[PDB]
Order: C-alpha cells, then structure tokens, then sequence
C-alpha cells in the first residue's frame, strides 16, 4: 500500500520578524484511497520423461538442465514485464507531465538534456534500445562531442552528463520509432522499487519456487515453476520518458580525398 | 478541518484480523461422551 | 557583529633602499558602525487529534510522522529563504559592482568566464536553476565543448 | 530546530510549536557574484543532410 | 504589548564579535610556489 500526502500546497509555514505576530495552524493530510500494489505471477509447467531422467543423466542431470533453461526464459519474461506490463509497467506508469517528445526526430543531446530537466533530483540511469544508443552516438558525432564512458559490472557504457545509458532489447522498436526512459532508484530517495514475496515453499531463488506436481500415465513428470513480482514508483518525478525517437537516419558528410 | 481525520489516519494502521468464524460448529457432546476402541485391521 | 577594516588604502608601507630614509607611520582603522546580524525564525503550529494519536499508531506513530513531514516542509522553506529573503538573502546581498549581465541572452561560456573573473579567489560552486543548467549545456554543445563531470555526495 | 508542546484545546486537539532560527552573512563583498538576464528558452536550429 | 520585546531583551545579551575582515587579502600563490633559500649575511 503506497500512502501519500495530498495537501502539499496547504502546509503553511511563516517567516517570523522581531514582533508578536500570530502564527498559522497546519496539519498534513493523506490520500483517502491509496493505490495498493499486488504481485503478479509468471508461471509455467515443465514436463520431463522419467525414462530420460533415469537413463541419460551422467555427466549432466537432465531435470536440472531443463529447469535451468526454463528459469532463464522466465527471468527474461520478467524483465520484459517490468517494462511493458499494461498495469504496472514503467511505460504505462509514466505521467503525461513526465512525457516529452523529440524536437526533430533523432535523439539529440538537447533532447537528453530536456529529459534530465524532468528528472533533475539524483537521476540514476537511462534505459534504451541498442539502436537508439547508436543513434545518439551518431548525433553526438555529428555535433562533434565525444561522450565519456564508465565501467559497471565489468562492462563499458556511454554516459551523458555523467548518467550512464543502459541497453535493453525488450523496449519495442516499431516503424523505426522507440522510447528512452530516465529513472531514479531506491526507497530512501522516494524512487522506483521492485516488490517480491519471500519465504516461498520450494524456493530456489528469491521470489521463485519449483514444485513437483505428479507423474501422469504416460510416465511423464510435471514441475510447476512460479515467479511473483511487482513494480512501484513512489513519486511521479522519479520517472521520465522521451517518445518518437527515430533510429534510422544517417548524416551525409561531404568528402574531399587527396 | 482542524486536524487529520480518522479515515485518512487508518491507512497507516494495521487491523486485527480474526480467523474465519463457522456458524455450524456445535459442541458435539456424544463424541466426547462415548468410549472409543481401536481396531487392529478395521474388523470388529 | 561583522567588524571590518575601512582604511585599506591608507595602510602605508615602504620599500627600503640601502640608506637611512625616514619610515611612514600607520595604523589600521575599523568601521565605526558595523552591521549586526540577527537570527530570523521559520515557525509553525501543528495540530494533532488525541484520538487519532491514541488509536492509529501501530506500526507507525502518527505524531512522529506529522512532525517529520512538517519539519521537511520547514527545511525547504529555509532553503528558499537563504536565497530570496529581502534583507539577508544572497540576491539582496550581492553588490552592484559584483552584478553583471549576459552579453546576448543565453548563458554562454564567455559569460561564465566573466563571472569567474568577479570571483577569482578560490571560487566554491555555481548555483543555478535546472533550466539554466540545461541552457548552458546547450550553449556548450553549440560551441562544441563538452564539459566534464564531478561526483559529489553520490551525484 | 526546537519542538514544544503547547497544550490541548477543548476539541481534544493537541498543539505543537516548531521553530527554526537561522541567518546568513557574507564576510567580504568579493565572495559573491551574480549573473542576470539569463534566457533559458532558446534552441539552435542546426542544418541537416540525411543519407 | 503582550510581552517583553526583542530590542529591550538584547541589552542583556552578549553579541558574537568577529575579528575585522580585510578585503585586500589574496591567496598570494607565487610566494607559496617559490623555493626560499636562507642567506648567511644578506649577500648572495
């Protein structure tokens, strides 16, 4: 349950002078009907043949291999959901006041500065498609500005105004158009958080459980895999989105060779 | 309004929740009064 | 009370030669009527209902929550006052000799260099609105100069 | 910053007084400078030539 | 007037007084950067 203050403009304070003036009275009001966040599940049923599991498991265990690959697929789906889920996704959660559009198409440094204006209080990172990142680098080259690079998790990422750009292929690119997101993260600073359920039965990884369902008459055993998660944006200014980003335009530079 | 109201204030408060109540529960005196004998293999 | 020296140009010193020349006499004078600084107060009265405080305080204390939010508002007001207060604010305190204007509008690097000239002895930092910061970055991009970045307080 | 209990009124409402005292001093004039008339709404129109 | 005023109350209070400030003070970087050598009897 995400509680919030709904009278920010009615909290009155007074600057005092060297006198006996009366003081204002005030109180802080809360939203009567706060939004409650509820975990959604990504789940599947995996079927493994008992004969295969019994016979072909040295030097590799078949059930464990199947479970590992299925869990990898589930985690990729979770990453996709965190962006594109219709009710808790980032793109759906952004507000019209926090949505802006490109000036004349491709993602220019002026556009990224405009996005930083919308998120000026401790911005965390940009999230973008690799095509959009390449287009931004191309625009920077056209303007003659080489962006610096930072090292995170053993990889190199370009930065703008000190804020790294992070690639994600889950961001949809339709008709050469895409979107770029700017995010602030963490509870202490009223940022974006993810939500998970601890202490699951048959838990393998935090928020993920695997349970044996039974063996059917075809000698096939079934396993249930479930992952519960959600996403919450504590304050509106923690998220901004730039739309109508074009990624298919290349500059024609004049040449004169010796 | 002079101060924060009860309806708004409750949003931060944790309700005390009971286990569901069942109306059909009866004392079932006969089961308590009877003497119960174990059978080895379901035959008496 | 901020005391100050008011005869800076009348403190006479002499560069000596290999001779028996007479030496100047001097003393340091103070401003007769120095400005005295007096604390101003940002204050408020917070009202809390006893029934609410008694009944709805687990797992969060209502009085403490109200006090925390009110104190946050007061601190924001203090930050505003430090800039815009008519008698002790920075904007009111700056002097006409220390005030300059932009050449042709937007905040160009030449303008920022002009400001650094006015404060050349160990400058600390610039203070600006985010819109102005973005405009300065835009002017830097137009001139083809990428400004470097520093990390302070994790930002 | 100080917080003081003021009393409970006849409506069963308690009152708290919060006060913060502060000031600002500039010891020398050259420690502060200001640039005025800064315009923030102008964007440059760059020529484009696409492949 | 409900209570004693600030102007009257200050008469019992001790002001915090700074040492006089001098505007002409400069960092004087050259003196710090130079290396200084002692001379025995004022001749080099």
């Amino acid at each position: 349950r995400l509680n919030r203050v709904n009278n920010t403009d009615d909290i009155q304070v007074a600057c005092t002078q060297r006198d006996e003036a009366t003081l204002p009275q005030t109180f802080v009001d809360y939203a009567p009907e706060p939004r409650e966040y509820f975990l959604n599940g990504v789940s599947t049923v995996l079927d493994v043949h008992t004969r295969v599991a019994d016979l072909y498991s040295s030097p590799h265990d078949q059930i464990k291999e199947q479970l590992r690959l299925t869990i990898e697929t589930i985690k990729e789906r979770q990453e996709s959901e965190l962006i594109n889920n219709p009710e808790y996704g980032l793109l759906a959660s952004v507000t019209d006041d926090q949505r802006i559009s490109t000036l004349n198409g491709p993602p220019t440094p002026d556009d990224l500065d405009d996005l930083l204006r919308k998120v000026w209080k401790e911005p965390g990172f940009f999230l973008a498609h690799p095509d959009a990142i390449a287009a931004f680098g191309r625009e920077c080259t056209r303007r003659g500005v080489p962006p610096p690079t930072v090292s995170l998790f053993g990889s190199q990422f370009i930065t703008w105004r000190g804020i790294p750009l992070i690639p994600s292929n889950k961001i949809p690119v339709e008709d050469g158009k895409t979107k770029i997101l700017l995010l602030r993260v963490g509870e202490k600073r009223q940022g974006i958080v993810g939500l998970f359920q601890p202490g699951l039965a048959g838990e393998q990884s935090p928020g993920l459980s695997v349970r044996f369902m039974g063996i059917n008459r075809n000698a096939i055993a079934s396993y249930l895999i479930s992952l519960y998660c959600s996403l919450a944006v504590l304050t509106d200014d923690a998220l901004a989105v730039l739309d109508d980003v074009e990624v298919d335009k290349y500059h024609d530079y004049p040449v004169n060779y010796k | 309004q002079l101060a924060l109201g009860d309806h708004a204030a409750r949003q931060l408060a944790n309700a005390t929740k009971t286990a569901p109540q069942l109306s059909t529960i009866t004392p079932r005196w006969l089961t308590h009064l009877l003497q119960w004998i174990p059978v080895e293999a379901g035959i008496y």
